[PDB]
């Protein structure tokens, strides 16, 4: 749910 | 939870000498160019003398620059105000200011009020 | 270890310096302010404008978009926080209410629904008002310092806010009494944002140095020795894991809200950093600097 | 039975083509990371045109090395050769296009400077001028049979030095459009000289591009003047005119406008430091619309100019605004100028955190009294705060005396001690090149310059503009829209890689 640290 | 005390007092006759000592707590004492306040009984706020972060750069107001300096005792991290011959007319409280921002010299210590970084002061009475 | 996230997309409508921005509730949908005294609506996917309000002061410090997506708040230094209704019958954005009864800048106004939405003003207090009535419905006072930002919980049932006090205090939405008093910070505080859990607040000063204080209560410090330059913006991740802080090395600083080390640096702005946002699923990052620029990162 | 018979033209043919490659090669990668971008892509293409005339270079010195000892038997191939003007058109191509761009660019900093154009109009004349310079380096090359090989004349294949009908060619461009291009460009830069002192360095940086100009394209129009004048001029010394002179600004354009400025420092600084389809045709049009009305938006906003007010409570800072409301908000216009001088006061006497706000603005206006010493001390610490800011370090402070009648009738009255608020008074001498002002007392000046002095001394240890003004008079406006004008020349002068 963290597109920002992870694609 | 940035502390200023001041410490050393006492009524001094005209002419006399004594010694003004800001404790700086919670923060680091170095970074902050730092000031002397007074507020005279009737009037407003005014700080009367500057000193850098080094001690490089001092400067003074007319009524201080003649008469008593400033220095910093960064070991101790404090501020000595070495009160010698003071003229009888001011008779003050003498607040202690820390510039708002570090590694910088811009300074608006003067607020009338809601300032945090003055502590309660001394009366100075000569 | 690292996150090299770059600007994926780039938002040249703006034509002044970008003061504040505000994600919508869907993750789209820019609104954005200027100091052209121009409020731009965005389409973050197609990179569109779709609305351009032109405000009524050109120096706007803050704008905020409603989780509705029907009203748009303006603030400065005008003491207004004006709210303006989008949906409008007669297919023509014109202003709606106006709510003035701050002698300070209203440095941040975000709102909690359609009706009623908080302020922090500059004469060192803070207000929940009802759009409704046009009455300050609830005051706040009780810091010694310019309020500078606030934050609002998930809930809304807190709200934080961070003065020129070096601290930082929470308010009831409804009885307005400051519970928790947190005072650790070094200088004056121009930035806040909760914890995506609601139960934290990271906070950043002009002291060069961010604190995120968790309300058990300092609780945890990102600095270096490197760094001597303060904060503008703090925002946080969708998990919260994440967070970036736009420093005035003229490039933002993305931190580790848990490990307090160098996750990385977002490079490519000209000026201060003025506004951070992150969506709701965390999908984008959108950056509003000075160079009139609304840089997207992902 | 060389083309370049000399040991000395093969080497500098080869060091100059690999200065002028590597200098434009430098200039792509890093002027991206480098105000305006319509300036930013006329540098790229001036790049172009100057790495196009390196290749020119290497391709002549490749053909000269193919042909070492052996070209006397294939010169007259070369001659006939397609090669020889194919060449000869890109040369003439990359120094038309280079003197065009540099026309173009120069002329937007005069018409930016002189007299204080969009993305599209960028495009149309940047692909207008590389387009002339396609039609120019081609017209000899369609027309093969009346131009009997223009370019192939000499064996360089730049036909700088036979009849009439290329001649008339070569006079027209080099002798025709490249001297009125010198022209545009001295006279360019003497207007931006002669405007900015009516600093220093400004006027080293125009000598050095001038310089180079004139070292460039000077001995051409020499050349071409002499081969005009019937004066017989072997074709080897048009040979090193070649070599050596003419890729001057191939090799130096990228290091002038990109190498040696002040953002390059700053780039090389900040581096160290990191070191349906309906719904999609409404919205088309929707942006259409939003970006005409943006476009109308910029020329206003960028037509008015901010002007922020500042001072103490009892200073006259809301009299100058009540004084040009009859010429917080007040918009006015002077020279067809519009102006907005605001006053922002009615907050808390507190400002470190609101005055981060007005870093845009043309200038901050510091009005303040010059009668009350207690509050000139307090401007003295207002000013230095203001001085020291990181983000007033970039604002010109116009410096404004108000009160100076108070102050002249407070000295005159000589009831308040001037040493005593400020005892280096009794050890200071009026200025040299003070205003001679009859009519008032030598005590007036001495402390008027004085006050003047521990402003400027704080302000010297952005520009500050001092001045003395009292709520008498009104022309204070065209003073400050005087200041408004230098502020807006050296910004200008910022954008353009000079300051």
């Amino acid at each position: 749910e963290d597109p920002l640290l992870t694609p | 939870q940035v502390q200023l005390q001041e410490s050393g007092g006492g009524l001094v006759q005209p002419g006399g000498s004594l010694r003004l000592s800001c404790a700086a707590s919670g923060f680091t004492f170095s970074n902050y160019k730092m000031n002397w306040v007074r507020q005279a009984p009737g009037k407003g706020l005014e700080w009367v003398s500057d000193i850098s972060q080094s001690g490089a750069s001092i400067s003074y107001t007319g009524s201080v620059k003649g008469r008593f300096t400033i220095s910093r005792d960064n070991a101790k991290n404090t501020l000595y105000l070495q009160m010698n011959s003071l003229k009888p007319e001011d008779t003050a409280v003498y607040y202690c200011a820390r510039c708002p921002a570090p590694f910088t010299r811009d300074c608006f210590d003067v607020t009338s009020t809601t300032y945090a970084y003055r502590g309660q002061g001394t009366q100075v009475t000569v | 270890g690292r996150i090299q996230m770059r600007t994926r997309r780039t938002l040249r409508g703006h034509l002044a310096k970008i003061y504040a921005m505000h994600w919508g509730t869907d993750s789209r949908l820019l609104v954005s302010a200027s100091q052209d005294g121009k409020l731009i609506i965005w389409d973050s996917y197609t990179t569109n404008k779709v609305h351009a309000i032109p405000l009524r002061s050109s120096w706007v410090m803050t704008c905020a978009y409603a989780p509705s997506g029907n009203y748009v708040a303006c603030g400065g230094l005008d003491n207004i926080c004006s709210i303006y209704n989008l949906k409008t019958r007669e297919g023509n954005v014109r202003v709606s209410r106006e709510l003035a009864g701050h002698t300070g800048y209203l440095s941040c106004c975000r709102f909690l629904d359609d009706n009623q939405i908080v302020t922090s003003s500059g004469d060192t207090t803070c207000a929940l008002w009802d759009i409704e009535t046009g009455q300050q419905t609830t005051t706040f006072t009780g810091h010694t310092g310019d309020v500078m930002s606030l934050s609002l919980a998930p809930d809304t049932r807190l709200f934080v806010s961070g003065a020129c006090d070096a601290s930082a205090k929470l308010w009831d939405v409804r009885e307005g009494m400051c519970r928790q008093t947190f005072t650790g910070h070094e200088s004056d505080i121009n930035a806040i944002c909760f914890f995506p859990n609601g139960n934290a607040f990271a906070t950043g000063s002009d002291d060069a140095t961010c604190r995120l204080f968790d309300l058990r209560a300092e609780l945890m410090t990102y600095s270096h020795d490197n760094i001597i330059c303060g904060i503008t913006s703090v925002s946080f991740s969708k998990s919260g894991r994440l967070l970036l802080a736009g420093y005035d090395d003229f490039n933002c600083n993305v931190w580790d809200a848990l490990k307090a080390d160098r996750a990385g640096v977002l490079a490519g702005h000209d000026n201060r950093v003025s506004c951070l946002g992150v969506t709701d699923d965390g999908m984008a990052v959108a950056t509003g600097s000075w160079d009139s620029f609304l840089k997207i990162w992902n | 039975e060389n083309l370049l018979a000399s040991i000395i033209q093969r080497v500098f043919v080869w060091v100059v083509s690999a200065v002028t490659c590597f200098g434009n090669i430098f200039v792509i990668c890093m002027r991206p990371y480098i105000e305006n971008k319509l300036y930013a892509m006329s540098i790229i293409s001036l790049c172009c045109a100057d790495c196009l005339m390196g290749i020119y270079l290497f391709v002549i010195g490749g053909f000269d090395l193919k042909f070492r000892g052996e070209y006397n038997k294939h010169a007259q191939l070369w001659m006939e050769s397609t090669h020889c003007q194919l060449v000869g058109s890109l040369a003439i191509l990359s120094t038309e296009v280079s003197v065009l761009l540099l026309t173009f660019l120069t002329l937007e900093k005069y018409i930016c400077i002189v007299y204080p154009p969009g993305k599209c109009r960028t495009i149309t004349v940047l692909i207008l001028i590389w387009i002339t310079g396609f039609i120019v380096a081609f017209i000899p090359l369609s027309n093969k049979e009346f131009f009997k090989n223009y370019y192939g004349t000499n064996g360089v294949c730049f036909p700088l030095h036979e009849s009439i009908g290329a001649q008339i060619y070569s006079v027209a461009i080099f002798l025709g459009i490249n001297l009125a291009a010198f022209i545009i460009i001295v006279f360019s830069y003497g207007s931006m000289f002669y405007s900015v002192h009516q600093e220093m360095i400004l006027a080293k940086r125009f000598f050095f591009i001038v310089f180079t100009d004139a070292l460039c394209w000077i001995p051409i129009f020499v050349v071409k003047f002499l081969s005009l004048l019937q004066v017989e001029i072997p074709g080897t010394i048009t040979s090193w005119v070649v070599i050596f002179i003419l890729p001057i600004n191939s090799a130096l354009n990228p290091i002038l406008y990109t190498l040696t400025t002040r953002p390059f420092k700053e780039m090389i600084h900040r581096f160290w430091y990191n070191y349906q389809r309906n719904e999609e045709k409404a919205q088309r049009e929707a942006n259409k619309k939003i970006e005409k009305q943006l476009q109308k938006d910029k020329q206003v906003y960028r037509a008015t100019h901010r002007l922020l007010l500042l001072g103490a409570d009892n200073s006259g800072k809301s009299t100058i605004v009540k004084q040009m409301r009859i010429y917080f908000e007040t918009k006015f216009q002077v020279d067809k100028v519009n102006f907005h001088m605001f006053d922002v006061g009615g907050q808390r006497d507190e400002r470190r955190k609101w005055i981060q706000c007005f870093n845009d603005v043309t200038a901050i206006i510091f009005v303040v009294d010059s009668s009350d010493y207690n509050r000139l001390q307090e401007a003295l610490n207002l000013f230095k705060s203001i001085w020291n800011n990181r983000w007033l370090r970039t604002i010109s402070v116009i410096l404004f005396l108000n009160k100076q009648d108070l102050l002249a009738e407070k000295v005159l009255a000589g009831k308040s001690k001037i040493e005593d608020y400020f005892p280096e008074f009794a050890r200071y001498t009026t200025p040299e090149d003070a205003t001679p002002e009859p009519g008032e007392d030598p005590r007036v000046t001495r402390a008027k310059y004085f006050i003047r002095d521990e402003f400027l001394r704080i302000s010297t240890a952005h520009y500050c503009y001092p001045h003395f003004t009292c709520a008498v008079d009104t022309e204070n406006a065209r003073r400050i829209f005087n200041d408004c004008r230098d502020i807006i020349q050296r910004m200008h002068l910022r954008q353009y890689e000079l300051l």
